[PDB]
């Protein structure tokens, strides 16, 4: 008596497209966070300020 | 630039303006591109431009326009890692 | 302007000879200044902090338990920005 074998992924989703909304007004620190002198300034492996 | 050089050199054997229009195409091309680049070269990371100076530590050679015969030598301990660029007609560096 | 003037007058006292009596007074003011400013206090840090920590090592134990109370107060307003001076603080505590 073979079991109700539920191992399939018949729900085969596919990610089609991508939005990269990216608010990053460079050199303009927003009024919330007053940042440090040597702060973390990297941003996808780039110094934006350089 | 290699290709624009080719066409301007094909002018020197034939002497047609039809060679030259193809060259000025590519010349104006890079001219406009480079004109759109230079406004944002505000600082020069010294590794990219001149590695020997980044590598340079502790030269006996004195700091330029410091040498006095009556003082001891203030010598180039090390060059700064990146250069601020003033925007003018001649874009001077602040080394 | 105002915080900057006061900070300069206070720190002009905050150097041994006059403080023999008026340590406590100065530090009470500072702590109130930073409390009042928010995070805009951060700009005065490099003026205050080097003198401040040297005061602790120099002064008598009559005061010293108070200074630490107020140091801890500076720490709280400033938060992460104190990180540069942390070595000296830990040396003092130790």
């Amino acid at each position: 008596k073979s079991l109700a074998q539920s191992w399939r992924m018949k729900d085969r989703m596919k990610t089609v497209s991508v939005a990269l909304v990216l608010c990053l007004n460079v050199g303009v620190d927003p009024p919330d966070v007053v940042k440090t002198t040597p702060c973390a300034r990297l941003e996808c492996w780039i110094d934006p300020l350089s | 630039l290699m290709e624009a050089q080719e066409w301007c050199r094909k002018y020197m054997k034939s002497g047609n303006v039809k060679d030259l229009t193809q060259a000025w195409d590519l010349y104006y091309h890079v001219f406009r591109r480079i004109s759109k680049q230079l406004p944002q070269l505000t600082s020069l990371e010294l590794q990219y431009v001149s590695p020997k100076l980044l590598m340079c530590r502790d030269l006996e050679l004195a700091v330029p326009g410091t040498y006095d015969p009556n003082q001891p030598i203030i010598r180039i301990q090390s060059i700064a890692p990146s250069l601020q660029v003033i925007t003018s007609k001649q874009r001077p560096r602040k080394l | 302007f105002y915080p900057a003037v006061s900070m300069v007058a206070l720190m002009r006292i905050f150097r041994d000879q006059s403080l023999s009596h008026h340590h406590t007074m100065v530090v009470q003011a500072i702590t109130f200044i930073f409390k009042s400013l928010g995070l805009k206090c951060v700009q005065f840090l490099p003026q205050v902090m080097p003198t401040f920590l040297n005061v602790i090592r120099v002064c008598d134990g009559a005061i010293r338990e108070f200074l630490f109370q107020q140091l801890g107060m500076l720490v709280s307003f400033v938060k992460s920005h104190i990180r540069p001076y942390m070595d000296e603080i830990v040396t003092l505590m130790r």
